[PDB]
């Protein structure tokens, strides 16, 4: 009975060379079962995109919040929301809720439009707001993607090279934890396009 | 006490009317002229800014034409303020929906409920009336493009064409004359631009004292766009139909 | 209140629920339907706490059916799914939460598809080829992982059901007193009373 | 504009008194107790000839041992029907035995009052309430829109009230027979009603300790009717 | 506590016990354990004394006011599902009924559903509720069948009282019967355990397991 | 931790005759193993002819009784001055009773009175309000030890006609008030023996067409 | 005129109109008769009828059993206040083991009137009211206005030609006072004093209605065939 | 849910020929810590009741209030104040007999055990007993705490019964609850020797005596007590 | 909150404001309800000032309570919404706690009391709706129809109109309708109902509107071509 790991999952984003990446497994199960392979944990509102582990439930919730508002953001703003602004607005829901908490790990990713720098923030369930350079890492998985994100990243990647960098970083992870795998997806971004790829990796 | 300075806005004449609707109705009847027309491939709203002055910011400027959201958008003729309240509302209740059923509002039912608060302050709370007519622009999956009027009486209608604001009654014959089923967008367009050129209160229609959208599905493959006019695309418009 | 099973093929959704209704020592009744009718191409299998089911399953029938009045239109599976779900997502967090497990299977209309939605107690919504709720799936997954097949027939999907009840006839510790089979696809829903 | 709750000069409640012109305006409705049971008749007074006659609710069960008939604006006496009805039942819920007509009538007439600026103006109804108890056994009671009712042996309310009520007043003795009360109802609903008495547009009732609150078939008031007639052309 | 209820032929047979117990202590041999709503309807008690006898009483209350707005007996169903909604209400606070209401309309002929205060409510030809339900469970089901004549029928739901009040050590005291038909239900007396046991005993040839 | 319950102690007992009923109960009021009063009378004349004891926690058996006298004093003020029969009353207390449900009056409730067909009457009540009509009833810490006696003596069971190979019952008859009486005394002294709790005095309280006698005795005060 | 349409409005003169309008109602209200002795205090009131058909209006009300009152007026404004001392009478038997004061119980009505007269919306109590009682400092006879002034009296009359009972009062004064452990002498006292504001008609026996309480005498009424006696 | 902090001990009472006796000492324990020694905890109500109180004293100290606003709302448009309506014992009962049922029917007690002791108007004793559980009763004899199991056998010796009230004297009266005093202090380890004494008669009226001290106690054998069991020196 | 009594007595006996909202129905668009043997027909009237106006998503003037219920009116439009959807929602209530649908009487019942209670309430003007409620209770054969109006009286209808015009309508009714034998058929009792817009509404073009309900939750509504038909064929046999 602990939220954060009945259904299991990871996330991870990299900022490189005028370039993001954002990635995560395919899993949702309840506990030892797994339940489905097709579970994206990954979301996109305008250029701006959010990773979320944990509850499956609170994912879900999270992701149609975050749609409301941005949406309504934009009509009101008449622009799409940028990084920093929406780092801010995730950690004001989730703190919002300080006494009765989503139980999630999220992971925010995208490239500011205006001055093109690369973005990523992590929270804890909370909002406390985890700024990063490098890396950021969530979900049941973490210890193991800290490992490996910590020795395998390096700064100023290509979008080519950083793919495979965030590939074997998840991937790696994900074989050592129970709760994680079933599939993964990657995303590479950069200024003006976004690449998708499906990840083959072994499924148990 | 306080019954002494109570207007009662929410009572019936002897002859069976609504005093504030009535009077909240010939307000609008002052407000700069709007225009829906509902065309086979899209719709047209055209609008008319009220009396412009030479040093008002015209592009980035929004007193007619407002998005609801990606598939609804509203022209507005009343007090702009009143519309603002009621516009953020709908905002919202399009959003809930979405969270809802993961599906885009339906456009009546956009309509209805917007129209269903109106109808609220005609009936109960004691308050005025909103002073806004709205003509709603929008497209679903079922119905395809429609055209909806809502007045502060909190009553809807569906139209083809339809025209609110100043000089309703002029513009309204001028659509019936030259309107037909089988139209196309850009024959609307002309239609709308042609019909304010003629019923207009001010010497000269011009790009200035215009607010302009269209709502087709112009993008690519099955799928609805919303175009809210800047000034130069609006300057062009009107040369490229022989107005100016 | 213990299995139901899901299994949507090519050109429609099937639903299996168990008969028994026990309570302590005792099976109660052995002809016990647990599914309701949400529109006339929406069914909706559930299971979970005594009570909380029904007056779930009612709750959300009476709903579904207030707009097809409204709007004289039938909401499609994707939408039915999205509002039980967030009933479930609003009830996990409320003083005494709906310990309510649902299979919905549904056929849309527009997309000529057959629909088959799995959503827990918590308000954790999947879409799959085929579903189950409680222990069932511990034995029916890696059935249906070998078995099924995406282009398969209503016929063979009765057949591969046939063979899942009959792995929980064998395995199972409790007596569930068989299921009731029901269908829908373009045409409706309808009951299979010979299983 | 004025109150809701303002006092006349003359010391009297303006709506109370605006509400009695209510009920004169409304159908007539006459009451008569005897020691064999009391008596409720009323005017349907249908407006239309295609409006379908037995639809006009104007009698009503209160309990089994309890009957009520209304006049004036009767959408007005649903509401005072529904807490007659819950006050009678709850009672029996919390006493196990049935409800005094009197304090069923008390507790309909402590809603009456509650108004003002609770509802926004009184009722534009009076009722009668007939029933019968072992205390003080068949009563009928004339309920108004100010709060107070009176006991009555006989009773006629609505447009025909003034004329009615002096005709009761000759007819009516205490060793009445329960047949000749209902033919006393029918004879003077004949005489202030506009339209020809029939059993469509006019209906009795009774309330008997045996057989409790009974609402007559229009079979058998056309007997009532034509046994009426007969008898007033007999001498 | 040892009630049952079946649907058979001739309508519907209705039977319980009359023990009360606080712990081991047996506090009363003489309750009424099924409650008389209407002419038409009756409900039966097992679980909480208090809750099944004060929200039963409530219920007929509830039944009553539903004719006056109506001008028609309630249904079966109706009836059961408003104090299945009521209970509901009060679900984890501590309520502990197990009761079955039985009666006959016109739409819906002889039926009988199960209520309960954890929100349980079903429609059946069969029940029996109480600490001694298996025993009379046992009885009723082995000698069940639908073509019973009204008299087989009202003996075998007073045998499986019976057989309960002999071996549940809550059950117990005496047998109260009922038989529910087309016209209404009819009463069909309070039956003594004490000498109802030997007279069963002697003239059926059972209960050999009991020193004659 | 605050408990808001206590054990007042004491025992009562209602009979029921032809056109009489007596509720009885001792007068000693104990807190664990103190005497707190040897004479604290727990049997009330609540007004037309209806006698009331709640034994128990005597706080809550307080407070139940000045809440019925309360409502016999209103009930004759909202309906002419009607007298309340001893079956409305034992409905009125249920409601009472199960109005606080979900925290009880700790009590073991007994009314006596007569009918509305003039016979003798004993209505017992549970906590939380299932009440029952019966000819004989004990309450409280004693009634284990008094009930099986008065299923002996009062209603005769176990007790078959000599000679008639225990096939014919003993027949069931109204006793007279002194035979009841007779009936209670042996009670208590017995229970007062039996019984740490149970002694110091026993108060009967009579009611017949007539009106409320009451009736005193002395008991053993060890 | 223009300051009578609410009892929040003072006139210029510096009276409110909506109260002496429900004074008025008083007025217009069958005649009742309040009187007393250091024993017993009585209460004689006329009832008053529809028609003939009709029955007689209740004039008396029992508030414990050492206090109660009649009524002129607005019959349903009688039963909130005698409703309101009902409750005043048992709050004090329940919380304090003690008979409400009838000193006491003239104050609380005083202070309820008095809000009704001040604030907007509601309106003045349209009744009088006389309170007999029995206390620890012997028999009471107070008299109560919806203005909310509330007297202390050996004997009164309130309601339709009530001056001509207040007059035979004023006279019989040092007479009935001295009635002392005589409970008749007292009532035909009463009943005298009544008879002095009938015109036309007369008392007969279900329209006299008189109330008793005193020293060994509970609060009780006497109706029909029991007045009798007194006619 | 509370827990009593600082605390008062035993209050002892009984009834006499013409009136009532009460008593309690003056100590305001903290747990085992013997913390305040000049406390009073018995307080006069009128001329003719007196309040003895013991449990928790900052609820005490509330009930104090509580009788002090009382006298000052009898007062209140009330004549007949200093006479016919002046406050009763059975008044003042009844009234914090209902706050201590009230408060624990809220499961937020007045942490107390009460005796209210007076004399009627009509010169009957007074003698009622109330504490934190809403309880309440009446006895020739009554005591709290300690006192109920130590003070009640030794008063009950004198005043056994009813009909023993008219033979027992306030001489003899006074000296019994003394002498229980005395006991108390031996005896109960949250106790004190100064203790305060008032007497409520129906002739001399309320007599309210403070600094009273227990005496003439018997220490001296213990001198010759040694050891243990085995231990002779 | 604002707690006004709009609704209140004059001297005479009268609430205007009642009365004022029966003006506001008596301008509203004409609604005519006639029951046959087996079915009942809505009839309703449209306005035929308003042109370029879209049918298929302009509200229609008859409305589904439930499958086997409909609800036409004649008044404020915007009013008879909130009427609707209430009634809607209670219909639904209806089927959860008694498992039956409302009988047709019921709904009526239950219209009418929202309607009077809006008469003496504060803060609040009665609704200006007076509806035609009409259809078939549950397992049964026999056709329904009922009428309400502002102050909250309800009553049966063997056939009835309201709105504009109305008064000439229902004599039209109070002559052609005859109560020992109603319209046989569906036929006949639509025709009857058309026949008696026709007296009132202008042309038989896009203006009438025509509703049949039948046993066991049939309904449906009529396209202009089926109810064209009728127009032509009563104005042929009306030459002669
Ligand atoms: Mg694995
Ligand atoms: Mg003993």
């Amino acid at each position: 009975s602990d939220p954060s790991s009945i259904n299991g999952g990871i996330v991870v984003a990299m900022t490189g060379k005028d370039c993001v990446a954002i990635a995560c497994d395919l899993r949702l199960g309840s506990q030892s079962l797994g339940v489905s392979n097709k579970f994206e944990k990954i979301f996109h509102y305008g250029h701006v995109f959010l990773g979320i582990t944990g509850l499956a439930t609170d994912v879900t919730t999270l992701n149609e919040m975050f749609r409301y508002k941005t949406n309504l953001y934009k009509l009101k703003e008449e622009r799409a929301i940028e990084p920093e602004t929406f780092t801010q607005l995730v950690s004001s829901s989730l703190y919002e809720r300080r006494f009765g908490p989503y139980f999630v790990g999220p992971v925010v990713a995208g490239i500011n439009s205006k001055s093109g720098k690369p973005f990523i923030a992590g929270f804890d369930l909370i909002g406390c707001i985890d700024e990063a350079k490098d890396f950021i890492v969530s979900g049941t998985a973490s210890d193991q993607l800290f490992g490996m994100c910590e020795s395998l990243y390096e700064p100023n990647l290509e979008p080519e090279d950083l793919f495979e960098t965030i590939s074997q970083a998840l991937l790696n992870a994900a074989d050592r934890d129970a709760l994680s795998g079933w599939g993964a997806v990657v995303y590479i971004i950069k200024k003006d396009e976004v690449v998708k790829r499906y990840l083959k990796m072994r499924q148990d | 006490g306080s019954r002494r300075y109570d207007s009662r806005t929410t009572i019936f004449s002897p002859e069976g009317r609504l005093y504030q609707v009535e009077y909240a109705l010939e307000s609008i009847s002052h407000a700069g002229t709007a225009i829906g027309i509902m065309a086979s491939d899209g719709i047209v709203l055209a609008a008319e800014r009220k009396v412009t002055s030479t040093l008002l910011e015209q592009d980035t400027s929004t007193e007619k034409l407002y998005k609801l959201n990606d598939k609804i958008a509203v022209a507005v003729a009343g007090l702009t303020a009143d519309a603002e309240i009621l516009i953020n509302t709908a905002r919202i209740h399009a959003q809930n929906y979405l969270k809802t059923y993961n599906e885009d509002i339906p456009v009546e039912i956009l309509v209805r409920r917007l129209s269903d608060i109106k109808q609220g302050y005609t009936q109960h709370g004691g308050l005025r009336p909103f002073g806004v007519s709205f003509i709603y622009a929008g497209y679903d999956d079922r119905y395809g493009y429609q055209l909806y009027t809502s007045n502060p009486s909190g009553n809807y209608t569906g139209w083809k064409a339809i025209s609110v604001g100043a000089n309703t009654s002029a513009a309204q014959t001028l659509l019936q004359m030259d309107y037909k089923d089988d139209m196309k967008v850009d024959d609307a367009i002309e239609l709308a631009l042609k019909t304010l050129s003629k019923t207009t209160d001010s010497s000269a229609l011009t790009y200035d004292r215009l607010e302009f959208a269209t709502i087709r599905k112009g993008a690519n493959d099955g799928e609805v766009y919303q175009k809210i006019f800047k000034p130069q695309e609006i300057k062009d418009i009107l040369v490229k139909t022989g107005i100016t | 209140m213990d299995i139901i099973l899901g299994i949507r093929v090519q050109d429609s959704v099937i639903l299996a629920s168990s008969k028994a209704v026990t309570r302590g020592i005792s099976v109660l009744k052995d002809s016990d339907d647990k599914t309701r009718q949400l529109s006339p191409h929406t069914l909706m299998s559930f299971a979970g706490e005594a009570g909380d089911t029904v007056q779930f399953a009612e709750y959300i029938q009476a709903n579904i059916q207030l707009y097809s009045i409204r709007e004289d239109y039938e909401l499609s599976p994707q939408a039915v799914s999205s509002f039980v779900r967030q009933e479930l997502a609003k009830s996990i967090r409320s003083r005494r939460p709906y310990q309510v497990n649902v299979l919905i299977g549904g056929y849309d209309k527009k997309k000529n598809k057959p629909e088959l939605y799995q959503i827990d107690y918590l308000g954790t919504k999947v879409e799959l080829p085929y579903g189950a709720h409680g222990y069932s799936g511990f034995y029916t997954f890696s059935l249906l992982d070998h078995h099924y097949r995406p282009d398969m027939t209503t016929e063979e999907g009765l057949d591969l059901l046939k063979l899942c009840v009959q792995e929980l006839e064998k395995r199972m510790p409790m007596d569930f007193k068989g299921v009731i089979v029901k269908i829908v696809d373009k045409d409706g829903i309808r009951q299979v009373d010979d299983f | 504009d004025r109150g809701v709750s303002t006092f006349s000069p003359e010391g009297r409640l303006f709506q109370v008194e605006y509400s009695l012109e209510a009920i004169k305006l409304g159908s007539t409705a006459i009451g008569i107790a005897t020691k064999e049971g009391v008596v409720l008749g009323v005017e349907k007074r249908a407006t239309s000839p295609l409006l379908e006659s037995d639809s006009i609710e104007k009698i009503v069960e209160i309990d089994r041992h309890i009957g009520c008939a209304m006049s004036g604006l009767t959408a007005d006496a649903r509401s005072m029907i529904e807490h007659a009805r819950t006050a009678a039942v709850t009672h029996n819920l919390y006493y196990d035995e049935d409800i005094n007509v009197e304090s069923l009538t008390q507790s309909v007439c402590d809603l009456a009052l509650r108004f003002g600026e609770l509802m926004s103006r009184p009722f534009g109804v009076a009722l009668l309430i007939a029933g019968h108890d072992a205390d003080d056994g068949y009563q009928l009671f004339h309920a108004e829109p100010s709060g107070t009712f009176y006991r009555y042996n006989a009773k006629a309310i609505g447009s025909g009230s003034e004329g009615a009520q002096a005709e009761l007043l000759n007819e009516w003795h205490s060793s009445l027979t329960l047949k000749e009360a209902e033919l006393l109802v029918l004879k003077i609903l004949k005489q202030v009603m506009e339209e020809k008495l029939d059993e469509n547009n006019a209906q009795l009732s009774c309330i008997t300790k045996q057989d409790g609150f009974k609402i007559y078939d229009n079979e058998k008031t056309a007997e009532l009717i034509k046994e009426l007639k007969e008898k007033e052309a007999a001498e | 506590t040892t009630t049952l209820a079946f649907r058979f032929q001739g309508g519907i047979i209705v039977a319980v016990d009359s023990r009360a117990t606080a712990g081991n202590w047996v506090a009363s041999q003489t309750v009424k354990k099924v409650i008389e709503i209407n002419p038409f309807l009756l409900g039966t008690m097992a679980g909480c004394a208090a809750d099944c006898q004060f929200w039963e009483t409530w219920l007929g209350s509830q039944c009553r006011l539903h004719e006056l707005r109506e001008k028609e007996r309630i249904s079966v169903a109706a009836a059961s599902k408003i104090l299945s909604n009521l209970v509901y209400q009060y679900k984890g606070a501590g309520l502990s009924m197990g009761t079955m209401i039985c009666g006959y309309t016109r739409k819906e002929g002889p039926t009988i559903y199960y209520v309960d205060s954890d929100g349980t409510r079903l429609k059946g030809d069969i029940f029996c509720v109480g600490s001694g339900q298996t025993f009379a469970y046992g009885v009723l089901d082995s000698n069940y069948k639908w073509d019973l004549s009204v008299e087989d029928a009202l003996y075998l739901g007073k045998r499986s009282i019976l057989a309960a009040a002999h071996r549940d050590a809550y059950s117990g005291g005496s047998v109260n019967l009922y038989h529910v038909t087309e016209d209404g239900w009819i009463y069909h007396g309070n039956h003594d355990v004490g000498e109802l046991f030997w007279k069963v005993k002697e003239e059926e040839g059972s209960f050999n397991n009991v020193i004659g | 931790q605050f408990n808001p319950y206590g054990d007042n102690g004491g025992t009562i007992l209602g009979i029921a005759g032809e056109d009489f009923a007596v509720l009885a109960g001792d007068t000693r009021n104990i807190t664990d193993y103190s005497i707190n009063s040897r004479y604290e009378p727990k049997v009330f004349d609540c007004g037309d002819n209806i006698v009331m004891s709640a034994n128990g926690f005597a706080a809550d058996g307080d407070a139940l009784v000045k809440r019925f006298k309360n409502s016999v004093k209103w009930y004759h003020f909202d309906h002419n001055d009607k007298k309340l029969s001893i079956n409305s009353a034992a409905r009125n207390i249920q409601h009472l009773l199960y109005g606080k449900r979900f925290f009880p009056y700790y009590v073991h409730t007994i009314i006596a009175g007569l009918d509305e067909d003039g016979k003798g009457a004993v209505y017992s009540f549970d906590p939380v309000g299932s009440y029952e009509r019966e000819q004989c009833r004990a309450g409280g810490a004693a009634a284990s030890l008094i009930m099986p006696f008065l299923d002996n003596q009062v209603n005769f069971k176990n007790q078959y006609e000599p000679g008639t190979n225990g096939k014919v019952k003993k027949p069931l008859k109204y006793l007279s008030v002194e035979e009841v009486i007779k009936l209670v005394r042996d009670s208590f002294t017995s229970a007062t023996e039996r019984h740490i709790q149970v002694g110091d005095g026993l108060e009967i309280l009579i009611v017949t067409k007539d009106g409320v006698r009451k009736e005193f005795y002395e008991l053993k005060r060890d | 005129n223009n300051y009578d349409g609410d009892t929040v409005t003072f006139s210029p003169t510096g009276r409110l109109f909506q109260v002496e309008y429900a004074l008025e109602a008083i007025k217009q209200g069958s005649v009742t008769v309040g009187l007393r002795s250091n024993t017993h205090a009585v209460l004689v009131a006329l009832k008053r009828n529809a028609d003939e058909l009709s029955s007689y209006q209740k004039k008396i009300i029992k508030c414990d059993e050492h206090m109660g009152l009649s009524l002129a007026g607005l019959a349903p404004d009688a039963r909130v206040l005698s409703n309101y001392l009902r409750q005043q009478c048992n709050y004090s038997s329940l919380v304090f083991n003690r008979k409400l004061a009838v000193e006491r119980a003239g104050h609380l009505l005083c202070d309820k009137a008095q809000k009704n007269t001040q604030s907007y919306g509601g309106r003045p109590y349209g009744v009088g009211l006389l309170i007999i009682g029995y206390d620890k400092s012997g028999a009471h006879l107070l008299e109560f206005q919806p203005s909310g002034n509330v007297t202390e009296l050996y004997g009164t009359a309130i309601g339709a030609r009530s001056q001509g009972a207040k007059t035979y009062l004023e006279r019989t004064l040092d007479t009935f006072i001295k009635i002392d452990g005589n409970p008749d002498e007292l009532i035909k006292a009463g009943v005298e004093a009544i008879s002095q504001s009938l015109r036309d008609e007369s008392l007969t026996v279900d329209n006299l209605s008189i109330a008793i309480v005193g020293k060994d005498t509970p609060f009780t009424i006497y109706d029909g065939e029991a007045v009798a006696k007194y006619i | 849910t509370q827990q009593p902090i600082v605390t008062g001990t035993s209050v002892i009472s009984m009834k006499y020929d013409n009136g009532v006796i009460i008593a309690a000492d003056n100590l305001g324990s903290y747990g085992s810590l013997l913390r305040f020694n000049g406390v009073e905890r018995l307080i006069p109500v009128g001329d003719n009741t007196v309040v003895g109180i013991s449990g928790d004293i900052s609820d005490m100290q509330h009930i104090e209030r509580l009788l002090k606003d009382l006298v000052t709302e009898n007062a209140y448009d009330n004549p007949l104040a200093d006479a016919e309506e002046a406050l009763e014992p059975s008044y003042i009962f009844e009234y914090l007999a209902t706050v201590m049922y009230q408060r624990r029917s809220k499961m937020n007690p007045l942490w107390n055990a009460i005796i209210v002791a007076g004399v009627q108007s009509n010169g009957d004793q007074f003698l009622r007993y109330v504490n934190l559980l809403g309880v309440t009763y009446s006895s020739p004899t009554l005591a709290t705490g300690f006192g109920a199991h130590m003070a009640n056998p030794l008063l009950r010796k004198v005043v056994d019964r009813e009909s023993d009230i008219p033979k027992t004297t306030v001489q003899v009266a006074e000296e019994a609850i003394v002498n229980a005093m005395r006991v108390l202090y031996y005896r109960d380890a949250r106790s004190s020797r100064n203790f305060s004494l008032a007497i409520i008669d129906k002739n001399t009226g309320l007599t309210f005596k403070k600094n009273l001290q227990v005496e003439n106690m018997k220490w001296d054998f213990a001198k010759d007590i040694k050891g243990y069991g085995t231990q002779k020196i | 909150g604002y707690d006004r009594a709009l609704s209140i007595f004059s001297p005479d006996g009268h609430i205007f404001q009642v009365e004022y909202a029966l003006e506001a129905v008596k301008r509203g668009t004409c609604a005519v309800g006639v029951k046959g043997k087996n079915c009942v027909v809505l009839g309703c009237e449209r306005r035929s000032t308003l042109k370029l106006q879209d049918t298929r998503i302009t509200p229609s003037k008859v409305s589904k309570i439930d499958s086997h219920v409909v609800l036409s009116f004649s008044g404020l439009n915007a009013d008879s919404r909130i009427l609707i959807e209430k009634a809607r929602v209670e219909a639904q209530s209806h089927r959860l706690t008694l498992e039956d649908p409302v009988t047709v009487e019921y709904l009526t019942r239950y219209v009418a009391g929202v309607q009077q209670r809006y008469t003496q309430s504060g803060g609040v003007r009665p609704f200006g709706v007076s509806t035609l409620i009409a259809g078939f209770d549950p397992r049964d054969d026999e056709p329904k129809l009922y009428q309400t109006e502002p102050s909250g009286i309800y009553s049966s209808w063997s056939a009835q109109t309201i709105g504009r015009n109305s008064k000439t309508v229902r004599e039209f009714l109070e002559k052609n309708y005859d109560r020992k034998e109603p319209p046989a058929t569906v036929e006949e009792c639509v025709k009857l109902t058309v026949r008696s817009l026709l007296e009132v509404v202008q042309t038989g073009a896009k203006n009438i509107e025509i509703t049949v309900v039948k046993p066991d939750s049939d309904i449906v509504a009529l396209s202009s071509e089926e109810i064209n038909q009728y127009v032509t064929q009563i104005e042929q046999e009306k030459q002669e």
